[PDB]
């Protein structure tokens, strides 16, 4: 049965090396959520650092592609960073060619055409990587787009990935029910990372200190990653509330 | 324009006997109407009991005479050790210069 | 390495048979039954659609019968996206002899190149070969009507009629019984759709299951003319012979 | 199966087996250890002497990459070798065109995509070495642990080989006592308690110790070997503390 | 290193079927189910979207695609595999035709090209046949109106009318009945949401389902005025309010 | 290398070409045969730069000779002449150009018509009844076209090219050596021994 | 399948040593080297008797003072003797000399391992490169396709390989003449050999300082064949 | 077993079969020794032949005026390697106008062998080596393995029973390592730890190849009746 | 490029598509070889099997190279073509180099060495033909026959047969042919031929094709009616 260790078809139509690098996914055992403000568009990640001996600062699943735009990765570190540099690499071609700053959901097609040709093409692997982009696009706004090993990719309200994915998604589902509307109807982004984190201690049922959590957020004409500190001092406001 | 050769003069000479032979050559190296060296020589040991001179431009001189150096010693470990005759040695002198028939090595090579 | 994942679409068996050639023309003798018949005045090309459905457009489709110039046609059996490919190449062909020597390409010419083509893929480059077997109807001042067909081991050979795709065995044994030298065109026209009629698959044969083309030199003084039948006019030749 | 047969190939858990197979070779072989410092990166390896007829300190196996970036690696010791070069080049053209030397975390990434390379393929074979590396930057000091999926991450304290758990235990107690920092000097003394507490999960052969540093205050920012007096003092170190 | 696999992955097998067509198709089979029907001013194609989540915003993902100004295309199967063959398409239409000729290739032609790229897809070294049917409806001049099929083998063929991927076959019946070469376009988009209601399931709506044509010139459309030879595109996406004003008079 | 002529009447072609070889103050050769036989009714008469000639001449009659092994067919000299013109016209935008112009005299033994095809080194093709190359040109043509007639057998041909020839003799600067002429027929080619 | 440069659990590598067994269904090719000269003589082994044995060449000039004798896949040393012949007289173009026997040799060898995944496998053939130079005289040599050369004395190949080996071992002695070594190589194929041994079925040669590579005539060959015969006869 | 097909497959256990097979080919090969002092470094190889009639397999190969090696294995690949470090040592001698250190030389082996173990199609080379030098810190001796393993020694010996004259060496090594400023010694010493790998088998004058390269000594090697003396 | 070594040695010295490439050769139609004192022969079967077949148009079994060598051969059809296509280029070619036409041992030595090349060359397998060449070398009376195969190797022999039934047909040529005396005459050696092709064939009528190739350029090919001749002669001295 080699038609399960390069990508050709099997006789029922599938592809299994896709399958087994979705599977690949979960491998690190971390849960990502991504949501959109008014003005902004946050993204919240689980970090685990379990050996003491780590230093805690390197160890980071979300990174700044270029200015504007942020990517999450759920996935191993190895194939996480190739996804990245690659990334960063046609956003600033992009911006040379083309003369203006590459948009989010651009990129997600880019970075989807090339996990499509993995796909179709022997030689190379997949990646064993989901790539959740986000950003303030100035034409679009708040922006979600999402890639998977498949080569699929598209735009999300808001949205979640890893092992206990189903859960935050279904609340997340149960909240735009409620509200009426496609985004979280708030002004300040300190606040949108609030109600990212706290839909995700609902969902999980776990507690967060500050080491626990890995916060991006996108507004306009920039992308930044909070510090610890930044974090804990959004932990304090949800506690007193 | 840039102009790749230069003249550094000199002089050399060859005179064969019976049972020897002699390859002088001056020691004075020039550019124009300075002097660059009083002692800088240009008649060399090349192995196998063969001297060798290459006088003109002393960057090509020098440059195959290097080369031929070179070739004496690949003959050796390419052919068990053995000597390279004057005869054989003239004959590969000639493919090395030819080599360059179209971007020559400015010298009067004598060995 | 890749090694593992090689088929070897290139190699002979222990008996001395190519295995992708042999099970390419399994391939082929499933498809659509083509005929060609070569008379004196003239050439018919004769073809069975696949299991027409319909809702199929007849009128604007090409599926099994193809013009190569003005001179040579084909007709397909196999997978027509492969035949294409060809077809294309054989076309160029024709254009380049055109132009290097001002005369149209004798249809042997033609014929042995994309025959040389086919070959290439049995011999070098590890590639499936190309699954299609061709019918070539063509004229030129040299040899005059001619009828040729070519396989996927790249071999050739000349025919007064021929068939090929399904039903082959029968097919040439009642060309074999009815066909002979001095016959007309009108004539061959009877004989290729008498023969379909009979060697077809389906219940009964119909306009719409249908590619017709003749070459005759019924155009007006010593000059050939291409004649794809359009499907009123497959409709009135079949009514002609009295099949339908 | 024969998922395991092919590298970059997916078995149905989501695993590289050829990969995993790697890691093998490198938990096969001898000790190496990274310690991280107030102002700078302390390397040690264990070198089993397999016989008398080998030299005494001419077989030199820690690395220096640049001026300022140390590496050592447990494995396939040509492996390692393989990657310090390719990190030479890219050390290289990195100063070549930026003018400044590589930054370690830059630094860190250029290995790691090279070793990812090596999994996308199944017409290379793996990295068969764990690398442990570092050096002092304009940021300061940094020490990375690279394995042969490709992964790396910033360590206070790295260790792999035969006896990385043994060394690892001993790591996670400096960190625990010095939570303000461990100095340059001691550092260096503690990689040889290290090395010889780690060597007791190999103790057929007896050893040779291997020391290198990087410091912005000892060694002014640059790589060098541990010789002679300071060697020789660390050494004895060690000795007092195993008896 | 290097693409190594410079042999074919798809061979003929002993009975005579190439193995990695017959699973691209098998593949298309699992696919949602879309459509297309000729009129005698125009043509219609349409097809589900099927929502992968309901956070995901199903506007971004275009299973409809505008090629050329008077061709769209839709399809049954793999949408990453259909997503990088418009990109194909859209290129190829340009490069072997646009700028040779000044003006956008006809339908068939277009059809060609695209049959072309899956054809080598099941030679070439080391990839696999796409695993995607397309139906792509065009008006070029000197043709009119056509609506064509394009299968992973790369073979093509024209249709009055049809349906690829999950519920084809009860769908092409429904369409056997239904058409007559008298047809108006207002009545072919009418019969298209008949046909493709059956097949779907759950919400049956314009934000459920994609829908374009093929019909009359958009001057509105183009962008410019001035040249009057430009009249602007012939192919138009339908918007959701559009498709649920027709579901009322359903 | 100079004076290639050619002239085609009713039966046949006739081509005369220059003996003389020189270089520099030196005649070489006073007896050079400036001609290949591409195929049995197809002979081709060539004049220019120095080796180029010979080297074009004796390619080309390869390419001929390997067509009629191949397909068992001669070629028609109007096919002879386009493939030679497309040699030519790929020549001239080349690194360094074949400088050779050439007369193309054949039987078509299809239509039983003898041609004459005069192509330059630029890949310039003419059919022609009477043609030349060079410097020969500027006296042969205004010449010939007072004493041609169409319809004029093989002998009176040979007189009309005799009256050519010593027209040059008379006015041309070089010593030329004389003329070898060749006539191209139905039964192929022969060559004039005494002229 | 495998590798083309895949060695065995052994250490030896698959392809070489499938190769070598090809070598040994080949016809016999000996070659014995004296102070007077170097013999070298072959079975020419007709599949048939209505082909025409002269047109069998297993014994092949590379330069005046080097000849060559085959067995194996014949088809496969005309490239090996296209490249010797190719490198002595470059050699003598580049030098102005004879090239040593030796380094020819050498130069042959260096393709047998140029195959893999360069051509797509190994040799099916050993040669016999006997010769002469100036340094080391008159020098016998085997060419594997494992790219490994041996200097002998006397040697034979083929299939009865072994056979004549150990008769060589018995018989050669460093103070043989030419004519002895000619009638030596004539006894031992005759051995050997399948069918009965004459001039049409079996081919002399020999290279000499004075007169170079000479390969036999029939007649020639036939004369040394009964010069044979009587000797055996008189004892 | 499934996992020796080529060099770019590790096994379960992380093993390299193809190389593994590789450096067995070595423990087939004739044994040969090397050993050194401060002032000089020796290397002593017994040769080998097909039969009576053929000659002796040359083990040793020299690399330049100040460095060589002996070979045990694959000989066309030690001619591969030798030439290597022909080219490395020569491009040393015309760029920089320097004499390759022989630790640099071990280096670029290491290198070069690496590279063939890493990729699909080559296969590991199936020779070990044992090179010795004098250069600029003296005098070297190197063992070289194809799996890449460059090992600096003061003694050792690679081949079939190299275990004899390996023990040998060790017993002998605080003896020849001061044997500074006589050549024949050092010699003797290498050719009697030699001695101790044979069976049934003496040393004789075509048997026997011994080279040597030190302070005042270019690598010269010495065979037939030159070896003579040391019998 | 496609690279892989399809020719390859087994454990017991063979190369096997090499060898099946032969097979490909026994499954071929027959082909003969005689050479008489003056001339040369190639006789040729052609299967019955295939009626309504048009003999003006279909690829001739005997291919001329030069005007004064020809090709016949047998096995794969296609794959011939190409062996026949680079003979004739490599004809043409030695003429411009050398000034003289090739031998008929350099032709053939030619294409037995492209057949060898592609025994040894990676992603190509082995041509499925055997070829029997003859002719005459330029200014030469001497007839020439050779024989060449798909391992690439070569060599003259005074009459030959290949393909189907071969084994047959070569016993037959085995005793039928004298060295000492061969046929001296056309005739004598066409009748030789085509009695040599009775003991395979089935029927005289249009299964055998014979081509006469005579010195200096001098090749014609028999039509039916003169065969049929020698198949009715040959069968009336049979009945005895
Ligand atoms: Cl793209
Ligand atoms: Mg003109």
């Amino acid at each position: 049965g080699y038609d399960r260790h390069i990508t050709i078809f099997s006789p029922e139509g599938r592809l299994y090396q896709v399958e087994y690098a979705f599977k690949a996914t979960n491998q690190t055992n971390i849960n990502s959520l991504a949501v959109r403000g008014k003005d902004c568009t946050v993204v919240i990640s689980q970090k685990k650092v379990p050996d003491k001996l780590l230093d805690p600062t390197t160890v980071s699943y979300i990174f700044c592609i270029s200015r504007t735009i942020g990517m999450v990765v759920n996935g191993p570190i190895p194939d996480a960073r190739n996804a990245a540099l690659r990334a960063k690499a046609e956003a600033a071609e992009f911006r040379y060619k083309y003369g203006y700053d590459m948009p989010c959901d651009v990129l997600a097609k880019r970075m989807a055409n090339l996990s499509q040709i993995y796909t179709q093409r022997a030689y190379m692997r997949p990646l064993g990587v989901i790539l959740t982009f986000v950003s303030v696009d100035e034409e679009l706004g708040p922006s979600i787009y999402k890639t998977d090993p498949a080569g699929y990719y598209v735009g999300y309200k808001a949205t979640a990935t890893g092992p206990k994915q189903q859960e935050i998604t279904t609340n997340l589902e149960n909240h735009f029910k409620k509200s009426k509307i496609d985004h979280i109807n708030e002004e300040s982004w300190e606040k949108v990372v609030e109600f990212a984190i706290t839909h995700m201690i609902d969902a999980l049922g776990t507690e967060f200190s500050k080491n626990d959590l890995e916060v991006g957020v996108a507004t306009k004409d920039k992308f930044f990653t909070l510090s610890a500190e930044n974090i804990e001092e959004r932990l304090v406001a949800i506690a007193e509330q | 324009q840039f102009n790749p050769y230069g003249d550094n003069g000199g002089t050399i000479l060859g005179i064969a006997g019976e049972d020897f032979a002699v390859l002088a050559g001056d020691t004075r190296n020039i550019t124009d109407y300075s002097i660059n060296s009083r002692y800088e020589p240009k008649v060399f040991d090349c192995g196998d009991n063969i001297v060798m001179s290459a006088n003109g431009f002393a960057a090509d001189g020098d440059a195959l005479v290097k080369r031929f150096k070179n070739s004496v010693k690949w003959y050796h470990f390419d052919h068990n050790d053995k000597k390279l005759s004057i005869n054989s040695a003239a004959r590969n002198i000639q493919h090395l210069l030819y080599g360059k028939r179209f971007f020559p090595y400015y010298v009067h090579t004598i060995i | 390495g890749s090694r593992r994942y090689d088929s070897r679409t290139t190699i002979f068996s222990p008996e001395g048979r190519l295995y992708q050639v042999e099970y390419a023309l399994e391939s082929i003798s499933h498809a659509g039954t083509a005929i060609g018949i070569m008379a004196s005045d003239g050439i018919v090309l004769a073809a069975e659609r696949k299991v027409t459905s319909t809702l199929l457009e007849q009128d604007t489709s090409t599926e099994k019968l193809y013009k190569l110039n003005d001179k040579i046609a084909v007709a397909v059996a196999g997978l027509t996206a492969d035949a294409e490919i060809l077809i294309n190449t054989a076309r160029i062909h024709a254009q380049n002899y055109l132009k290097t020597y001002n005369e149209d390409i004798p249809v042997e010419i033609l014929v042995r190149r994309l025959s040389d083509i086919k070959q290439g893929y049995t011999q070098h480059g590890g590639l499936r070969p190309f699954g299609v077997s061709f019918i070539y109807a063509g004229y030129d001042d040299r040899y005059g009507y001619q009828l040729y067909t070519s396989n996927p081991s790249g071999n050739y050979t000349g025919w007064k009629a021929i068939s090929v795709g399904a039903n082959t065995s029968a097919a040439q044994t009642l060309l074999q019984m009815d066909y002979k030298d001095d016959m007309k065109v009108d004539d061959a026209i009877e004989l290729a759709l008498k023969t379909l009629s009979k060697t077809t698959d389906s219940s009964a044969l119909t306009y719409d299951r249908l590619e017709f083309a003749t070459i005759r030199k019924g155009a007006n003084d010593g000059e050939v003319y291409q004649k794809i039948f359009k499907p009123q006019e497959i409709k009135d030749i079949l009514v002609k012979t009295g099949i339908t | 199966t024969g998922y395991d047969l092919s590298n970059s190939v997916f078995s149905p858990d989501g695993r590289n087996f050829q990969v995993e197979y790697a890691v093998k070779a490198v938990e096969n072989g001898t000790t190496s250890i990274g310690i991280k410092c107030n102002d700078g990166v302390v390397f040690a390896v264990e070198k089993l002497i397999t016989s008398k007829l080998l030299v005494p300190q001419k077989n030199v196996k820690i690395q220096v990459v640049d001026r300022h970036i140390g590496c050592v690696y447990s494995g396939l010791i040509p492996d390692g070798r393989h990657l310090v070069n390719r990190g030479r080049e890219e050390a290289a053209s990195f100063k070549k065109l930026y003018k400044t030397p590589i930054p370690i975390p830059a630094f860190a990434d250029r290995l790691g995509q090279y070793v990812q390379a090596h999994t996308l393929y199944n017409s290379v074979r793996p990295f068969g070495v764990s690398t442990i590396f570092g050096g002092v930057d304009k940021n300061g000091a940094h020490l990375y642990m690279l394995e042969p999926s490709g992964s790396y991450w910033g360590y206070k304290g790295a260790a792999t080989g035969k006896g990385r758990q043994s060394a690892k235990a001993e790591l996670e107690k400096l960190v625990d006592h010095h939570p303000e920092g461990l100095s340059a000097r001691e550092a260096v003394k503690q990689a040889a308690k290290i090395i010889y507490l780690a060597h007791e999960d190999n103790k057929e052969k007896d050893f040779e110790l291997e020391i290198s540093w990087c410091s912005l205050s000892e060694t002014n920012g640059l790589h060098k070997f541990v010789k002679g007096d300071l060697l020789q003092e660390a050494i004895d170190f060690a000795q007092k503390e195993i008896n | 290193m290097t693409d190594r696999y410079s042999f074919s992955l798809t061979t003929f097998s002993p009975s005579g079927k190439l193995g990695q067509i017959d699973y691209a198709l098998t593949a298309v089979k699992q696919g949602v189910t879309s459509l297309g029907i000729k009129a005698t001013n125009g043509v219609v194609i349409a097809t589900e979207k099927k929502s992968s989540s309901p956070l995901a915003m199903s506007e971004t993902l275009s299973k409809v695609s505008l090629l050329t100004p008077d061709i769209g295309a839709v399809y049954s199967g793999m949408g990453p595999d259909y997503r990088v063959l418009v990109d194909k398409s859209r290129k190829v239409a340009h490069t072997s035709y646009k700028r040779i000729y000044g003006e956008y290739p006809p339908t068939k032609l277009l059809v060609s090209e695209v049959a072309k790229i899956m054809q080598e897809a099941t030679q070439s070294g080391g990839v696999r046949p796409f695993g995607v049917s397309l139906l792509i409806a065009g008006h070029d001049e000197f043709n009119g109106f056509s609506l064509y099929q394009v299968d992973p083998s790369g073979s093509y063929f024209p249709w009055k009318a049809t349906a690829i991927g999950k519920g084809s076959v009860a769908a092409k019946t429904f369409l056997e009945k239904r058409w007559n070469d008298e047809l108006e376009l207002e009545d072919a988009i009418h019969i298209a949401l008949l046909t493709l209601k059956e097949s779907v399931e759950g919400e049956f709506n314009g934000d459920t389902i994609e829908l374009a044509i093929i019909g009359d010139e958009n001057p509105d459309l183009l962008g410019y005025t001035g040249i009057p030879t430009d009249k602007g595109p012939r192919f138009r996406k339908l918007t959701s309010q559009e498709i649920n004003d027709r579901l009322e008079a359903l | 290398m100079d004076i290639i002529l050619g002239i085609r009447v009713q039966d046949s072609v006739i081509l005369a070409s220059s003996k003389a070889v020189t270089r520099g103050i030196s005649v070489l050769k006073d007896s050079d045969d400036k001609t290949r036989q591409l195929s049995p009714h197809t002979l081709m008469s060539f004049a220019g730069e120095a080796g180029d000639t010979v080297q074009f001449a004796e390619y080309i009659q390869a390419n001929i000779q390997l067509y009629s092994i191949r397909e068992d067919y001669e070629l028609s000299p109007q096919a002879v002449s386009s493939f030679v013109r497309q040699e030519l016209a790929k020549s001239i935008r080349s690194r360094r150009p074949y400088q050779v112009n050439v007369l193309i005299g054949g039987y078509d033994k299809k239509k039983n018509k003898p041609e004459l095809y005069q192509i330059d080194y630029l890949g310039t093709k003419v059919e022609l009844p009477y043609g030349a190359h060079g410097y020969s040109g500027f006296y042969t043509f205004s010449l010939l076209d007072h004493h041609y007639r169409p319809d004029m057998t093989t002998e009176e041909g040979l007189d009309l090219l005799k009256l050519c020839v010593q027209e040059l003799e008379k006015r041309m600067p070089m010593d030329f050596k004389g003329v070898i002429v060749k006539i191209v027929d139905k039964d192929g080619i022969r060559q004039v021994d005494d002229f | 399948d495998r590798g083309v440069s895949t060695f065995s659990p052994e250490g030896r590598l698959f392809q070489v040593e499938y190769s070598l067994e090809a070598i040994k269904l080949g016809s016999t090719a000996i070659g014995i080297a004296t102070k007077e000269g170097v013999v070298l003589g072959v079975e020419k082994r007709a599949t048939s008797p209505l082909l025409e044995s002269d047109s069998i060449e297993k014994i092949v000039e590379i330069d005046r003072h080097i000849g060559c004798a085959m067995s194996g896949l014949t088809a496969d040393a005309r490239s090996m003797i296209e490249h010797a012949r190719t490198a002595a007289v470059t050699h003598n173009l580049y030098y102005d000399e004879d090239i040593n026997v030796e380094s020819l040799t050498q130069s042959v060898c260096d393709l047998a391992l140029r195959f893999g995944e360069l051509m797509s496998r190994p040799f099916g053939v050993a040669l016999l490169i006997a010769g002469h130079d100036a340094d080391d005289g008159y020098q016998l040599f085997h060419a594997e396709p494992s790219g490994t050369f041996y200097r002998y004395n006397a040697k034979a190949i083929g299939s009865g390989s072994e056979g004549a080996q150990a008769e060589l071992l018995n018989e050669w002695h460093s103070s043989l003449t030419l004519k002895e070594a000619e009638l030596l190589v004539l006894k031992i194929l005759k051995q050997v050999m399948e069918e009965k041994l004459d001039e049409n079925n079996a081919q002399l040669s020999c290279i000499t300082k004075q007169d170079g590579f000479k390969i036999y005539d029939n007649e020639k060959t036939a004369e040394l064949i009964k010069e044979l015969k009587e000797k055996e006869a008189a004892e | 077993n499934n996992y020796d097909g080529d060099t770019v497959t590790f096994s379960p256990t992380g093993r390299l079969f193809q190389v593994e097979y590789a450096l067995e080919a070595i423990k087939q090969g004739s044994v040969t020794v090397g050993l050194r002092s401060n002032t000089h470094a020796v290397l002593v190889a017994l040769k080998r032949n097909a039969d009576e009639l053929s000659s002796y397999q040359k083990k040793i190969i020299k690399c330049d005026e100040h460095m060589g090696l002996s070979l045990a294995g694959l000989a066309p690949d030690a001619r591969v390697l030798s030439n290597y470090l022909r080219q490395q040592c020569n491009y040393s001698s015309l760029v920089f106008n320097r004499k390759l250190a022989v630790e640099r030389a071990g280096h670029l082996l290491c290198d070069k062998a690496q590279k063939n173990t890493q990729s699909y199609g080559g296969r590991p080379y199936g020779v070990g080596l044992l090179i010795i030098g004098y250069d600029k810190s003296g005098a070297h001796l190197l063992e070289f393995q194809p799996s890449g393993n460059v090992t600096e020694l003061y003694g050792t010996a690679i081949g079939a029973r190299s275990q004899g004259a390996k023990t040998y060496l060790e017993r002998t090594l605080d003896t020849f390592i001061k044997i500074d400023g006589n050549p024949d010694e050092l010699i003797k010493a290498g050719v009697e730890a030699i001695s101790q790998s044979l069976r049934d088998e003496s040393l004789t004058v075509d048997n026997l190849s011994i080279a040597i390269v030190g302070k005042d000594t270019p690598f010269t090697i010495y065979d037939g009746e030159a070896v003579a003396k040391y019998i | 490029g496609y690279d892989r070594a399809l020719s390859i040695f087994s454990p017991d010295g063979h190369i096997f598509q090499v060898e099946y490439a032969l097979e490909a050769v026994k499954r071929g139609t027959c082909a003969v070889g005689v050479k008489g004192k003056n001339c040369v022969v190639l006789g040729c079967e052609r299967r019955s099997t295939l009626k309504l077949q048009d003999t003006r148009i279909t690829p001739s079994k005997v291919s001329k190279i030069d005007s004064h060598v020809v090709l016949s051969f047998s096995g794969l059809n296609a794959d011939s073509r190409i062996l026949i296509e680079k003979a004739r280029v490599e004809a043409q070619s030695h003429r411009l180099t050398l000034e003289d036409p090739v031998t008929v041992e350099y032709l053939t030595r030619y294409v037995a060495g492209v057949q060898q090349r592609y025994t040894q060359s990676g992603g190509v397998r082995p041509f499925g033909v055997s070829t029997l060449i003859a002719g005459f070398d330029p200014r030469d009376d001497e007839p020439k026959l050779y024989q060449t195969e798909p391992s690439g190797i070569y060599s003259s022999w005074s009459a030959q047969t290949i393909g189907r039934n071969s084994k047959t047909v070569r016993e037959f040529l085995e005793k039928n042919y004298d060295r000492k005396e061969p046929p001296a005459t056309v005739e004598e050696c066409v009748k030789l031929t085509v009695r040599s092709l009775l003991e395979v064939v089935q029927t005289g009528a249009k299964n055998i094709e014979i081509t006469v190739v005579k010195p200096d350029s001098d090749i014609v090919a028999l039509s039916s009616e003169e065969i049929n001749q020698y198949v009715t002669q040959i069968e009336q001295e049979k009945q005895e």
